[PDB]
């Protein structure tokens, strides 16, 4: 109640649209986004949205990391196949014997 | 075997090339930041894009206004501790960027220090003198009077900002935290933010 | 020739390792943040310590 919703002259009040008078000062608030601090619903909405952001980020990073695992596995197979290649490499056995 | 060893060495050489690329890129980001700080000229206080839109509206209206940080400078005897206390209280309250207006203006998405009479007890004008900028549209007598408007004793549920950093905003009474030496108030201070 | 190619492949393996470190830094922080928001006592307005 110490905060009015109608202009109190030069006194103190804070209107519904965000304007306020606080003495010789008169102000109006900027964008701050949907309510996040006042009320259980606002705090929970903050919490749930933050949770959703982190969950999506963990999902995307896990997907990328599994893709990375696939690339690393393929690279290990490629190195292995390179070693296998060394064995398939031609040999001059017959020519040397001759 | 020698080729195995050299393959390992080649891989690690490649790693050296990659890290050279990485460090060059880190130095390029640092260089860009250094360039930004080198071509700075005057950093201003905290604001919202709505306040900028409103002040553009004021300019279109032609209303006489000048931000507080651009409006005042500290006196010679006000050492760094006093500057810190006063600027911290102003910044916490948001008064630092608040507008001084020649006419009794009502701000939209912004704050205006109307020169409503707050001539009771000590005032910040004792410690501060106006510092008008190149865009000033307001006279120093009014600015000095506003400096007197900011009181240093509680006006009940009203507005004041003490020298020790306490402030009252409506039903609120507050005290400011540590913020370091002054950077916004005074010509020397605004440039100083940039230099470190 | 096989070793020229294989050095490149080792490099790409290395890039995968580097990006694995990167995924570790972003994803470990995301897991910690998700737990923190689960354990969120309240939203904190602008403040100083």
């Amino acid at each position: 109640r110490s905060i009015s919703l109608e202009q109190e002259g030069a006194g103190f009040h804070v209107d519904v649209d965000g304007s306020y008078s606080l003495g010789c000062l008169v102000g109006h608030a900027p964008n701050e986004g949907p309510s996040k601090y006042i009320g259980r619903s606002s705090r929970k909405r903050y919490q749930q949205e933050k949770i959703k952001e982190c969950q999506e980020t963990i999902e995307q990073l896990q997907l990328e990391l599994e893709e990375l695992k696939v690339q690393l596995s393929q690279y290990e197979e490629n190195l292995l196949q390179a070693a296998q290649w060394k064995q398939t490499m031609p040999t001059d056995q017959e020519l040397n014997d001759l | 075997v020698v080729n195995d060893y050299i393959t390992d060495i080649s891989t690690k050489k490649k790693l050296m090339e990659t890290k050279i690329e990485d460090k060059k890129h880190e130095l390029e980001a640092a260089r860009a930041e250094l360039h930004h700080w080198k071509t700075l000229k005057m950093p201003n206080p905290d604001r919202a894009k709505d306040t900028e839109a409103f002040r553009l509206q004021l300019l279109e209206d032609g209303q006489a206004f000048i931000p507080f940080y651009a409006a005042v400078e500290f006196q010679d005897d006000v050492t760094e501790e006093q500057k810190e206390r006063i600027e911290s209280a102003l910044k916490q309250t948001g008064i630092l960027d608040s507008l001084i207006t020649e006419n009794a203006l009502a701000p939209t998405h912004d704050r205006v220090i109307r020169p409503e009479p707050q001539l009771l007890g000590y005032t910040l004008a004792d410690y501060l003198r106006p510092d008008l900028e190149a865009d000033s549209l307001i006279s120093n007598k009014l600015v000095d009077e506003i400096l007197r408007s900011i009181s240093l004793e509680q006006e009940g549920a009203g507005f004041h900002v003490d020298v020790d950093g306490s402030y009252s905003l409506g039903c609120l009474v507050g005290h400011a935290p540590n913020e370091g030496p002054s950077k916004y108030i005074g010509r020397s201070s605004r440039k100083r933010y940039q230099q470190e």
